[PDB]
């Protein structure tokens, strides 16, 4: 089931998430905030160049194993 | 544009053996795997196996495992089914398939499938019979005239009405299997009651894996 | 293994299919739908994310262990049937469910019986077949009961039943009595009783041998 | 200079390559002979996953050199 994607911060911090590939932009948000500590709403996902939308899923987006997001704060 | 053509179906003793083949076009079946899908008739969808043709593993249903073999051949692009220790149970249409990374597990791309009949009947011609119109089958304008394709094996066969024309109002019953193990079926039409007394009625049965074409004129009782 | 389940549905229902499942198995779910007489076709994949080209009114979702297929207003192509798939990492297994047909629900219509009389041609082989007709009737389900001078039979006769038409949404029943010539000839009356919701008591549409 | 590309068979391959050359130009060198494309790649050095942006000499890679090669072939 479980899937291990890396979210990369631009201040150099990587964290590794643990995933289902069924996974929805929002869940994934509300996991970065169960361990970090950011909110939801100050988040904005990355991947291959594109930001993510809140209502899509990993699967969407063509999300594999061990891929790599970046995470840049909104203010 | 990607496409699958399955081949190599038909008829077969229980106990003996017959290979399936899966000619692949517009990619390439190393960039993926690919499986063997069959469909009783009248009933749900059964995985059979795959095979990641790049490598050349294999994964197998309980009900086929110690019988079947599938592989892959990446020169011709070609995926087989080899299947041994045939059971009347067996009896399917088989679909191949593919599973490409990018849908998670699913399954995007397949044939139209091949029929595979495991049985010891012998294969017969049918045997057409006159369904008959009359008073017991017509309602207000309209009268219900047909034939009976009885006693074949196996399927598929093909009814046509005056050799194409007549087209609206027929229904072609799906085939049944017999207790003698052989297969029958109805094809009836409904025309107005007045064509009866002007036009001929002949219904086009063949049956091609017997080579059996009957034409049949139904006047009515 | 198994026939589909039925649904009766009309034109904008929301439908939800439930596809039971396993700890063991993962969450990548996939759906089909498949028409008569042709291959499945791909709707979802990863339990929850729509195939290239598939309608809006499409989604999928995760009730825990289990999940789920819905179709949020019931066009008329989308009825069909439908097949859930499911995958299991530790034994590398594929799984299709069940398989759920939805059909078209429309106001109950009785049937039109018709009954034919053996052909000269096959009395001549030492066969008869009387076949019995239902005509354009709602909803599937009826029975047909043979009467052979009256008495039930049972076991010398078959039954086919037609997809329901994309016109009208009917289906036509088409059953076969078959019996010896000698069999045959020994008896009189042969009538075929029918049973339908939209029959106010059984209608029997019967022939005299000759 | 040279190095060897691993499989899952053992069917170990030789290539050609410069130290500025991109990972993603790597990907591509191994599809002109083994037909999968570089999306469906994943290469391995000293333990790290290596990304389709660096160079050869970022994840600093020698003469000789063994790289281990996954293929994304099913998904999840």
């Amino acid at each position: 089931s479980h899937m291990q994607i890396f979210v990369k911060t631009l201040t150099g911090k990587t964290i590794t998430l643990e995933v289902e590939p069924s996974d929805t932009i929002e869940n994934v948000k509300a996991k970065i905030q169960d361990k970090e500590g950011i909110p939801p709403d100050q988040q904005r996902l990355i991947f291959a160049g594109k930001q993510l939308e809140d209502g899509r899923t990993l699967s969407d987006y063509n999300i594999q194993k061990e891929s790599t997001l970046h995470l840049v704060l909104r203010l | 544009e990607v496409q699958l053509v399955e081949s190599g179906g038909g008829l077969v003793q229980p106990g003996g053996s017959l290979r399936l083949s899966c000619a692949a076009s517009g990619f390439n079946v190393k960039t993926g795997l690919i499986h063997w899908v069959r469909q009783a008739p009248g009933k749900g969808l059964e995985w059979v196996a795959y095979i990641t043709p790049y490598y050349g593993s294999t994964s197998y249903a309980d009900s086929v495992k110690g019988r079947f073999t599938i592989s892959a051949d990446t020169s011709k692009n070609t995926a087989y089914l080899q299947m041994n220790s045939l059971r009347a149970e067996d009896t399917a249409v088989y679909y191949c398939a593919r599973e490409y990374y990018r849908w998670y597990t699913a399954i995007d791309y397949w044939g139209q499938g091949t029929l595979v009949t495991v049985s010891s009947a012998s294969t017969k011609g049918p045997s057409v019979f006159p369904l008959a119109p009359s008073s017991k089958s017509t309602s207000g304008g309209t009268a219900a005239l047909g034939c009976l394709v009885k006693d074949y094996f196996p399927e598929p066969v093909t009814v046509s009405w005056n050799s194409g024309a007549l087209t609206s109002g027929v229904h072609t019953f799906p085939a049944v299997l017999q207790s003698s193990g052989l297969y029958s079926l109805s094809s009836v039409v409904t025309v107005p009651s007045s064509s009866l007394g002007t036009q001929t009625y002949i219904c086009n049965v063949n049956h091609k894996p017997s080579n059996t074409k009957v034409d049949k004129k139904v006047e009515p009782k | 293994t198994q026939s589909p389940s039925s649904l009766s549905a009309s034109v904008g229902d929301r439908v939800t299919i439930t596809c039971r499942a396993s700890q063991s198995v993962s969450s990548a779910v996939a759906w089909y739908q498949q028409k008569p007489g042709k291959a499945p076709k791909l709707l979802i994949y990863s339990a929850r994310s729509l195939y290239s080209g598939v309608p809006s009114r499409f989604s999928g979702s995760r009730s825990g262990t289990d999940f789920t297929l819905t179709i949020s207003s019931l066009q008329p192509e989308d009825f069909a049937t439908y097949y859930c798939q499911q995958y299991s990492s530790y034994s590398s297994l594929f799984t299709f469910g069940q398989g759920t047909k939805v059909e078209i629900k429309r106001t109950v219509a009785a049937p039109s019986v018709f009954i034919f009389p053996p052909s000269d041609e096959q009395l001549k082989s030492g066969t008869a077949s009387v076949v019995c007709l239902l005509n354009n009737f709602y909803p599937r389900e009826a029975k047909v009961q043979w009467k052979v001078d009256n008495a039930l039979q049972s076991g010398n006769s078959q039954e086919s039943v037609t997809e329901q038409d994309s016109k009208d949404s009917t289906y036509s029943l088409s059953s076969t009595l078959t019996l010896s010539k000698a069999d045959y000839e020994k008896h009189k009356v042969y009538a075929c009783e029918v049973t339908h919701q939209g029959l106010s008591s059984p209608v029997t549409k019967s022939f005299n041998r000759g």
